[PDB]
């Protein structure tokens, strides 16, 4: 069957860089190709329809060409409200094969900046209920890659911790990070010293953060 | 105003249906074509179906004809997509949008719909707890953490929508017993902590459960 | 305004 293969799957710009996203046809369909944003957490929207015609409000950064089978889109300035994933898509009318492409993540590339962490104890209201979480937060950094290490009374921690990421922020292209420890009630009393320790590049040496239990 | 309004999130045990709807506002509604994409957690769109907002036939890809059906209703300003049989594979957010024809094969949509989640499992709604985490530590953080909830989505907004700047709330987290988590948190000034309340809302549409809580430091 | 019955004649297009 018809596929587009969009290529690349991500990439990587600094901000007012050339972006170019192509998207090739396994067979030809039409001259007629239409490019779709969808941002985090939001629904797609039209960018360019008709290979070349940008959706009314869209900036003229945005540029469509193509014919045939391959066709390419491309950003002039990679403006920091540009992240986003962005989607090709050609449509056959007789056949109602309309394929999609894989999609292209596009992401920015900014200057290091180090994390601000924030460790939150558990409240009492959920230790009532038997459980404790304790909460690492990293705070507007990039690049993403960073390494949070649980200790507690200096034992380090794996298994009983997530991590969840935010997406590349609109406005400073840099992200955040909740590392959230889950223990029982029961172990966590067993200890005093709670930390996390971030690791990451625009931090000179690692980062620990902790408390003890009581205040 | 021209927006296309979808019904809410939805949660139906395998093999049962699920009926959401799709309402034209800001335009007429047979005017344009209706169309509908998929997209499964972390996937790509993949496109379903068309239907004639006049005559009402649909026009689908292979894979959803049959156990799919699109129907136009008595309403004027509504069409339906409905899944039967519904499996673990269509767990996914379905997009309704407007159909327009730049020419032969010159197919795109100017205008779609916020989206419909599915999830499909036989688990029941369960909503979340909410805690708060107190600032403690020139700025300041602190948050809300809801805690084992199913299914997705949970919206989280700060006084009232009123707080916006510095607000991170952080995707679902799937834990080991089934149910999501996440957390919400917001920088503010260190020195406003003690004269300027927060208040976290927690809303979880699937189980009708909604939640405000102030946090403040212990 | 009746763009819709042109989507139903393209499929006819063989
Ligand atoms: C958002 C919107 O336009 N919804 C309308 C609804 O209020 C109205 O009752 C119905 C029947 O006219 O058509 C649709």
């Amino acid at each position: 069957d018809i596929q587009m293969t969009q290529s690349p799957s991500s990439v990587s710009a600094s901000v007012g860089d050339r972006v170019t996203i192509t998207c090739r046809a396994s067979q030809g369909i039409s001259n007629w190709l239409a490019w779709y944003q969808q941002k985090p957490g939001k629904a797609p929207s039209l960018l360019i329809y008709g290979t070349s015609t940008l959706h009314r409000g869209v900036p003229s950064r945005f540029s469509g060409s193509g014919s045939g089978t391959d066709f390419t889109l491309t950003i002039s300035s990679l403006h920091p409200e540009d992240v986003a994933t962005y989607y090709c898509q050609q449509t056959n009318s007789f056949p109602p094969k309309w394929p999609f492409g894989q999609g292209t993540k596009v992401e920015i590339k900014r200057t290091v900046a180090a994390p601000s962490v924030f460790i939150f104890p558990p409240s009492d209201e959920q230790l009532k209920s038997g459980t404790a979480s304790v909460v690492c937060l990293l705070n507007n950094f990039y690049p993403r890659e960073a390494k949070v290490q649980w200790k507690v009374d200096n034992a380090l921690q794996s298994g009983n911790s997530q991590e969840s990421v935010t997406e590349q922020d609109s406005k400073d292209s840099t992200y955040s990070l909740s590392s959230t420890l889950t223990l029982s009630k029961a172990d966590y009393e067993k200890h005093k010293v709670y930390a996390c320790e971030v690791t990451h590049q625009g931090l000179s040496s690692p980062v620990t953060k902790s408390f003890n239990r009581g205040e | 105003q021209v927006q296309l309004v979808q019904s809410g999130s939805e949660l139906k045990k395998p093999g049962a249906s699920v009926k959401v709807s799709c309402e034209a506002s800001g335009y007429t509604f047979t005017d344009y074509a209706i169309t509908w994409v998929r997209q499964a957690p972390g996937q790509g769109l993949e496109w379903m179906a068309w239907i004639n907002t006049n005559t009402g036939n649909p026009t689908s890809a292979q894979g959803f004809t049959g156990r799919f059906v699109f129907s136009l209703g008595t309403s004027v300003n509504t069409t339906y997509l409905q899944i039967r049989s519904l499996r673990a594979e269509d767990t996914a957010v379905y997009y309704c949008a407007r159909l327009r024809r730049g020419g032969y094969n010159n197919y795109y949509m100017d205008v779609w719909g916020t989206g419909s989640m599915v999830t499909v499992s036989s688990a029941s709604t369960k909503g979340p707890s909410v805690f708060p985490l107190a600032p403690s530590s020139g700025t300041a953080a602190l948050g809300c953490l809801v805690k084992d909830y199913f299914p997705e989505p949970v919206t989280v907004s700060w006084n009232s929508g009123a707080l916006t700047s510095g607000v991170h709330t952080f995707p679902a987290v799937l834990q080991s017993s089934g149910l999501y988590s996440l957390s919400s948190v917001v920088t503010v000034p260190s020195s406003s902590l003690g004269t300027q309340t927060y208040i976290c809302n927690v809303n979880h549409k699937p189980s009708n459960t909604k939640v405000d809580k102030k946090v403040e430091p212990k | 305004k009746n763009e819709q019955e042109l989507l139903e004649l393209d499929k006819w297009a063989s």
